[PDB]
């Protein structure tokens, strides 16, 4: 049947980046044309295979994925890049064979008045691996001994991003969902249209 | 911590099939990556076996596309590899070992299983002929005895002397696959002239499979 | 596929030196490789991913290094509990191969011994059954290195002689040589001399020992 593409795009609502969902579309008939003809993605940048060759290769095992960036931490999603959004947050491999989506929503998940519901981590003991999900709320401080909130080098792992309105392009909640194609010598289950 | 607990031994015959598990625990077993190695006795290792435990997919090698057929199951957390055709070249130990990596990336492998020793042979029983201390080659202040083997198949075996009494010397030879179809031992000893005749020097057989302890006098 | 190729195979180094293990690939390959360590009768274990990057628990004198068609795992000081056999492993991209080296195994270098040289007369107990077979013994030598070869009336033999070697001891560094030459009953009676000679590195003379039955 139609691969359920529609319910990862359009969707109530999307979780932190700390905390990103995934999905697990499998055995479908997909399409690939609702996202090159629509012109509201802001960065539509695939790696590992072009836009051309998605509609023919038939893929094992796709996994999408779902999170809102701080609207210039979109450069920090990319195979290779680092920052504060892609150490402890989320890694993405060097051989990516993907696409990532980007687009904007400054007017659906925002509010004039404050937005203060999406955090993200920025302190955490070394790196993240590959597609790695820490959901914790774990006090964090240089050395072990876990300790208190009320301390004086210990402080919270995560930090919210606090969006708004009226502010210029660069702080603006963005939707970024990165597809993750599993090219496994298994039985198609997910091919192109025809 | 993350361990992978596999089967034991399994002799298989030429022509029949090998079922080997492997149990994970200690992770999430839903988002990784899980492959299946084999090292030959001297050689080394060349396959992927990669198995994605997800729903079904699967991806094997060159030199095996007909013949392994792997499959996961999410209830017991177990995958199983099925290899048919045994030909008389695959008596080597199988590996399994995750990855490094979640499901949707991969690298290298970082948590390995035991191993499962596989052969493809009939089985039997040992036998134990005593060697002799040649009393003319003792130059050097010392001499040397031998409880060498002879033809038996399984090899989860040992020796030792005078029930693990003496451990100087005890160096015990590897097995070899004889052109007859089994494996023959060797373990020598060395003792000085001094004490030849008034120390015993008998060894000790535990071959299990064959329910066969023979302890002869040297 | 991409045949990985590994020149040295035996690198003899001595506790405390620095080894240069090397891992050259046949195309030009990313950064992509994977060091390992197998130790003799246990499983193997990650040592360098990516060829860049350090695993858990791996101590800080492993540092791996290279990039395209030149790549090097150096050890800065070696350890008793490092001299094991090491393969490096490559990953392609598009149908999830893998391929794995050859293996450099690692051994601690010791001053050359000369191997004791012991041979063994078949017993009276397995003449009954026929199938009689002699033993050679070569203990205490360094170098794995021995050309163990029978004489027969004083000529060669080859085809009937299966050696075996045994691994580094932990004690003194040496190793340990038996080889057995198979012959049968109706056939050993048909000689008196028998002979085994080796021919060892650290020997000045080729070493033959006889026995008259």
């Amino acid at each position: 049947n139609l691969c359920p593409f529609g319910e990862v795009f359009n969707a109530t609502k999307f979780p932190s980046v700390y905390a990103w969902e995934r999905k697990k579309i499998s055995n479908c008939v997909a399409d690939y044309s609702v996202l090159y003809n629509s012109t509201f993605f802001s960065t539509f940048k695939c790696y590992g295979v072009s836009a051309t060759k998605l509609n023919d290769l038939c893929f094992s095992n796709v996994y999408a994925d779902s999170f809102v960036v701080k609207g210039d931490d979109v450069r920090q999603i990319a195979p290779g890049q680092t920052g504060v959004i892609a150490d402890y947050n989320y890694k993405l491999p060097d051989d990516f064979m993907g696409c990532v989506l980007a687009w904007n929503t400054r007017n659906i998940d925002a509010t004039s008045t404050g937005n203060y519901n999406y955090k993200y981590r920025y302190l955490r003991h070394g790196k993240l691996r590959p597609f790695e999900r820490d959901i914790s709320n774990v006090p964090f401080s240089p050395d072990g001994k876990p300790c208190t909130p009320p301390a004086l080098n210990c402080y919270w792992p995560l930090n919210d991003y606090g969006f708004y309105t009226t502010t210029g392009i660069g702080y603006q909640p963005y939707r970024v969902v990165v597809l993750s194609f599993e090219l496994l010598n298994a039985p198609a289950t997910v091919c192109g249209p025809k | 911590q993350v361990q992978l607990v596999q089967s034991g031994a399994e002799v298989k015959k030429p022509g029949a099939s090998v079922k080997v598990s492997c149990k994970t625990s200690g992770y999430t077993f839903t988002d990784h990556y899980m492959y299946w190695v084999r090292q030959a006795p001297g050689q080394g290792l060349e396959w992927m076996g990669v198995i994605n435990p997800d729903a079904g997919s699967v991806t094997y090698a060159q030199k095996f596309q007909g013949r392994v057929t792997m499959t996961s199951d999410t209830s017991t957390s177990t995958v199983y590899m099925e290899l048919s055709s045994l030909r008389s070249e695959d008596t080597a130990v199988y590996y399994c070992a995750r990855d490094l990596f979640f499901i949707p990336a991969a690298n290298s492998f970082d948590y390995w299983g035991q191993g499962t020793l596989v052969t493809v042979s009939s089985t039997k029983g040992p036998s134990v002929f005593p060697l002799a201390p040649s009393s003319k080659s003792t130059s050097g202040g010392t001499a040397a005895l031998g409880c060498l083997v002879k033809d038996y198949f399984p090899e989860p075996v040992t020796v030792s002397w005078n029930s693990g009494a003496l451990t100087s010397g005890v160096h015990t030879f590897p097995a070899v696959l004889q052109s007859s179809g089994l494996y023959s031992l060797s373990s020598v000893v060395t003792v000085p002239s001094s004490s030849l005749g008034t120390q015993t020097y008998i060894c000790n057989v535990n071959h299990k499979p064959s329910n066969t302890k023979v302890d002869k006098k040297v | 596929e991409i045949v990985l190729t590994q020149s040295p195979a035996t690198l003899s180094l001595s506790p405390g030196e620095r080894a240069t293990l090397s891992c050259r690939a046949s195309q030009s390959v990313s950064s992509y490789l994977a060091w390992y360590q197998q130790k003799p009768g246990q499983a193997p274990r990650l040592l360098i991913y990516d060829a860049t990057n350090r695993a858990t628990g791996i101590p800080a004198r492993f540092s791996g290094s290279g990039s395209g068609t030149d790549f090097t795992l150096t050890i800065s000081s070696l350890e008793p509990e490092d001299f094991a056999v090491y393969y490096c492993q490559h990953r392609s991209n598009w149908p999830r191969m893998f391929t794995f080296g050859q293996g450099t195994k690692l051994e601690i270098k010791r001053t050359v011994a000369a191997p004791s040289v012991f041979i063994f007369p078949p017993s009276d107990e397995q003449l009954k059954s026929g199938t009689a077979s002699v033993v050679c013994l070569l203990n205490n030598f360094y170098p794995r290195e021995a050309k163990v070869q029978w004489k027969v009336d004083n000529a060669l033999q080859s085809g009937n002689s299966q050696e075996s070697v045994t691994e580094q001891d932990s004690k003194d560094s040496t190793y340990s040589l038996s080889s057995t030459l198979t012959l049968s009953k109706a056939d050993y009676e048909k000689h008196k001399v028998y002979a085994c000679e080796v021919t060892h590195q650290g020997l000045s003379s080729p070493v033959t020992k006889s026995f008259n039955r």
